[PDB]
RNA sequence: AUAUGUAUAAAAAUAGAGGUCUCUCCUGUAUCGUAGAAGAUGGGCGAUGGUUGAUGAAACGGAAGUGUUUUAUUGACUUGUCCAUGAAAUUCCAGAAUCCAUUGCAUACGACUUUA
RNA sequence: GCGAAACCACAGCCUGGGGGCCAGG
RNA sequence: GCAGAUCUUGGUGGAAGUAGC
RNA sequence: CUGCCGAAGAGCAGAAACUCAGAUCAGUUUUAAAUGAGAGUUUCUAGUGGGCCAUUACUGGCGAUGCGGGCCGAACGUGAGGUUAAGGUGCCGGAAUGUACGCUAGAAAGGUGUUAGUUAACUAGCCCUGGGCGCUUAAGCGUACUACCCAUACCUCACCGUCUGGGUUAGCU
RNA sequence: UGUUUAUAGCCCUUGUUGUAAUACGUCCACUGGGGACUGAGGACUGCGGCUUCGUGCCAAGGAUGCUGACAUAAUGGU
């Protein structure tokens, strides 16, 4: 409900395996933090949730399955890198997305 | 030019009303460039929101957001019933809404 | 009337009808040649009656340009003056 | 389309009309000002306008056309109200064009223009011409100040139309305007 | 919208009364009928039955023609008899400009209104209305009057020509 | 130059017949006029003259013309192709084809008109 | 004396105007600007470009001219074109006046004219 | 310097229509 | 079981620092 | 304090007692049965026996009755949503500066003012004479077709209350 | 000016392409979406439907499931 389907042509993504995206592997964190009652309090025990290396790995092992695709049809790297924004004499109920 | 806007501007006109009767419950919205009840049933449950400056800092801002929603066509006009989830202020008629669009279908 | 239409240059820019003017009532000039065709495309009982006053008034001044002689004993202005002057 | 602030030219538009869209804006938080209120035509005859003036001639009785207009707009506008009130504090009718407002944008109200509402041949009055028999004594200099504020705009549209040729015909010089001329562009 | 209708009724071998008559739907016809029939042989309308109610279409639509329609009026005196023609495509729609234009000019309502007789008159010599010869003329070309055509606040000045 | 006349050739612009081009063929009276088209899409029909536009085209047609003569003498004239000579028909196809793009047909033509604007080279 | 790009300037007519005997109008659904970690960090090709911030100016704008240009620099960006790094776990939307004094051209009293 | 009293629903701009109501000034 | 009875009793107002001595 | 019933303007309102779809009725209509409703009685015991408006002495309405419109509409528990009546949609004001057809101040007779017709004379309509702002191929007048606005009204649901009817004991883990 | 499809064509009747087409009316126990309001009830009992019978399943005697934000706040009152 927050996305605007475009009739852009399609990017071949039939070649990065996707099964491994379920819910569990979007899931945040679930609450813990075993703690003792002393560093509670005097807070500096908290540990930072940077993106482990996995993730970065998936990340870069998409891109690399789909910069050819994309390369391969013109505008789409620049189209993109864009933004989507509205400007003055831009009806949303008449252009056809 | 700068671009970084993703809502449709909007008219807070007034509210439901009879010749005497207000129904601050229901608000009357004008959006730009829907002029017809044809054109009105596109922004039909997209969030409306009425936005203003204040005085304390708020979580550290002086901005503060009333949200909605359409909910039917007004009129001929491309006029619009949105529902607001604290009922808008009189004293803001003719003031400027700001119509998202999500939740979208199109 | 339905059609009404009746009869220098004969130029009709802005209804002036510079060989004169015919802005004050709305009947077309079309310059239909030497003639000026003024045209009423179905107008009202007071456009017929102007175009048989501006007939007279452009044939007038038509005939005043070319020869407009003395009649001691302009057209329409020299009557208005003529009789301007014997008042 | 509606912004802030919009510079209406008054010729050719009937009093009535335009100022019953002028008070819908107002009330709708639009700035408006409107310009060339001499020029306002009123349907009927010179005399009927007439004899309606000095009907209200026999209250504070005011002769200038902007101010003529300006007293139409304050009766369709709820002016008993602090809303009201507001609405009108928002309206700058002027007489002719201020030099403020002569180098901007100015745009018509084809619901109130007299062509687009009056048969031809109806007789009309101007609201200049009428102001000017009952007290106004300025419309001399108002006309001399146009001549010459018509004059520089001339000027002005000629130095931008001449500007216009140079990047008009630079516009097919370029392949690509006819390269992709498919988008409709 | 104005419809034709043939209403065919009779008293419950009584002669069968056939007519033709303008209404916006059947119920009106039939009433209307009933009305008719009531003032003319002084038949009762309970007593009475339709045997037939069909509508009618225009055998010729896209065809101009001229119309002759003799009517009753009824006015302040509640007596009057007239005859106009009018020039279009169906009898249905001349019926319709018969009765706006009387409820313009003369004040009327579709109840005070009886048509007498609607006639296709393909003479135009036949014709006796100034405004319907000057429109058959062989030489009819005329500007289009009357023109004058949200977004308020144009841009520019309209052109109009 | 805009005579409602038998032969003009008329925009319908009310309707669900705006924008295709048809051709008077009667005058019915002072508020109606029956009009023509040889594309078949479009029927035989009696409109009145608050829906159409005068084109300054005039074509040569015989009054009261059947339909399937109406398009042989368009075909014979050569209505089409003279009505998208002028200039009116080549704004409506563009300004036409400019309401169809998509996101990325518009950021096509933002690229161009990039490409385009770059020069502005004068003298 | 002290506010979400806040963009768009001829006149007049709808029974005609503008531009070079010819052409156009029939609305702005148009035109200018519009990709960038809210706009990052580099390299090449083609023209002397475009956008500007700060100085230095000169010409114009008097109806309410508070704005228009021409520029001479300086400091930046530049997507005109094509490539190279970075964004993430915000892991689904939120120095005067007066009093006191003084003048009588003034005066019921104030006030005014004076000086003072 | 001394010092009341009666009285007080509430208050105080006009015109018209039905001193506050309606529409205007 | 109080809002009123030009209710009863007490207290306190505007009039008013007015009229006035 | 809340609830329920509720007039009048002998009758009208309840309470007990009985007798009850296997009973009679009706501000109704057809004919010379249809349809709705369960029908009644003895007894007592409070209140009133004004007037006003309108159509044709009658009939209603006002009065004990607020709400939408400005007489028309509509009979009222607390709300949500939907939809409407009357009246409306230029602005004030919620809602089409809608579409289409027409006429030109407006919401006894006169006129060389006008538009359609009948046989120079008459007929019909508008104009002169006898809520505001504003409006003029209307935002005036008439007809037709759509869309729109909103009542305490209509429909759906929740809730409060009252009334009517039903269930509920070897009190079953 | 007068004529009868020629170097335009038009009107009327019949046949034919004919089980035309379309508009209108009406119906489907045909179907695809968008928006808004509501979630009363509280073990099973019922009426139905799929499923071979199934403590089977189901949109069938009234809402559940999946998430996110906050305690220095979110939210609601005076």
């Amino acid at each position: 409900r927050y996305v605007i389907a475009t009739s852009a042509p399609k990017i071949d993504v039939s070649g990065v395996s996707v099964e491994k995206f379920t819910k569990a592997y979007f899931a945040k964190q679930k609450r813990s933090g075993p703690v003792k009652k002393d560093e509670a309090f005097f807070a500096e025990n908290a540990p930072k949730n940077a993106l482990p290396a996995e993730r970065i790995a998936d990340q870069k092992a998409v891109d690399a399955k789909l910069l050819p695709a994309i390369k391969a049809i013109p505008n789409m790297k620049e189209y993109l890198a864009a933004s989507f924004a509205l400007s003055n004499g831009d009806r949303p109920h008449l252009m056809k997305f | 030019a700068q671009g970084h806007r993703l809502y449709v501007k909007a008219k807070h006109l007034s509210f439901q009303r009879s010749k005497h009767v207000i129904h601050p419950g229901t608000s009357i919205v004008k959006i730009e460039g829907c002029d017809s009840k044809e054109e009105a049933q596109f922004y039909l449950g997209k969030r409306v929101c009425y936005v203003y400056k204040s005085s304390k800092a708020v979580r550290g801002s002086k901005i503060r957001v009333i949200w909605g929603t359409i909910a039917r066509p007004h009129g001929n006009s491309g006029a619009v019933r949105a529902r607001f989830v604290h009922n808008l202020p009189a004293k803001t008629f003719g003031s400027s809404l700001r119509v998202m669009l999500y939740p979208s279908n199109i | 009337d339905i059609y009404k239409d009746e009869t220098v240059t004969v130029d009709i820019k802005a209804r002036n009808v510079t060989v004169q003017n015919l802005r004050h009532v709305d009947i077309e000039m079309k310059k239909q040649g030497n003639t000026i065709k003024f045209i009423v495309w179905h107008g009202s009982r007071k456009h017929n009656a102007c175009i048989r006053s501006v007939y007279s008034i452009i044939n007038n001044m038509i005939i005043g340009v070319t020869q407009g002689f003395r009649y001691k004993m302009s057209l329409e202005n020299v009557s208005q003056s003529a009789a301007n002057i014997k008042q | 389309e509606f912004q802030k602030v919009v510079v209406i030219d008054a010729k050719g538009h009937l009093l009535g009309r335009l100022a019953s869209v002028v008070a819908k804006q107002l009330l709708g938080g639009q700035k408006v000002v409107v310009v060339r209120c001499e020029e306002l035509n009123i349907s009927g005859h010179f005399f009927r306008n007439k004899l309606k003036y000095l009907a209200y001639l026999r209250a504070f009785h005011f002769r200038a056309p902007s101010r003529i207009f300006q007293k139409a707009v304050r009766g369709m506008l709820p002016h008993k109200t602090a809303r009201g009130q507001a609405a009108l504090e928002h309206l700058q009718a002027v007489e002719g064009i201020p030099p403020p407002f002569d180098k901007q944008k100015r745009v018509v109200v084809p619901a109130a223009l007299r062509v687009l509402r009056l048969k031809p041949g109806r007789k009309y009055c101007t609201v200049g011409r009428l102001s000017s028999e009952v007290g106004w004594k300025y419309n001399d200099i108002v006309a001399k100040l146009e001549e010459r504020r018509k004059v520089k705009s001339a000027a002005f549209y000629q130095a931008k139309l001449a500007k216009q040729k140079k990047i008009a015909s630079a516009k097919e010089a370029s392949p690509v305007n006819q390269k992709l001329s498919q988008f409709g562009y | 919208a104005l419809k034709e209708y043939q209403v065919v009724g009779r008293k419950v071998v009584p002669k069968l009364f056939r007519m033709r008559l303008f209404a916006p739907n059947e119920s009106v016809a039939k009433s209307r009928y009933w009305y008719f029939l009531k003032m003319i042989n002084k038949v009762k309308k309970a007593t009475g039955e339709i045997v037939a109610i069909n509508e009618i279409s225009e055998p010729k639509p896209l065809k101009a023609k001229v119309f002759g329609i003799w009517i009753r009026y009824d006015s302040r005196s509640g007596t009057h008899n007239m005859y106009k023609e009018f020039r279009d495509t169906t009898r249905v729609g001349a019926v319709e400009a018969m009765y706006a234009d009387m409820a313009a000019r003369h004040r009327a309502r579709f109840r005070s209104i009886r048509i007498l007789k609607v006639v296709e008159v393909e003479k135009k010599e036949d014709v006796r209305r100034n405004y319907v010869k000057q429109l058959l003329n062989p030489h009819l070309k005329f500007p289009l009057p009357h023109r004058r055509t949200k977004k308020v606040f144009a841009p520019h000045r309209p052109s109009t020509f | 130059k805009r005579y409602v006349e038998v032969g003009r050739v008329v925009l319908v612009t009310k309707g669900e017949y705006t924008g295709k081009l048809a051709v008077i063929v009667d005058i019915v009276d002072h508020k109606r006029a029956l009009i023509d088209s040889p594309c078949s899409e479009f029927p035989r029909q009696v409109i009145r003259y608050g829906s159409v536009v005068l084109t300054h085209i005039v074509m040569k047609l015989p009054r009261g013309a059947r339909s399937g003569i109406v398009a042989k003498k368009w075909k014979a004239q050569d209505v089409c192709n003279k009505w998208a000579s002028s200039a009116w028909a080549k704004k409506l196809e563009a300004k036409k084809v400019r309401s169809q793009l998509n996101d990325f047909d518009r950021f096509a033509v933002m690229r161009l008109k990039k490409q385009r604007r770059e020069q502005v080279n004068v003298a």
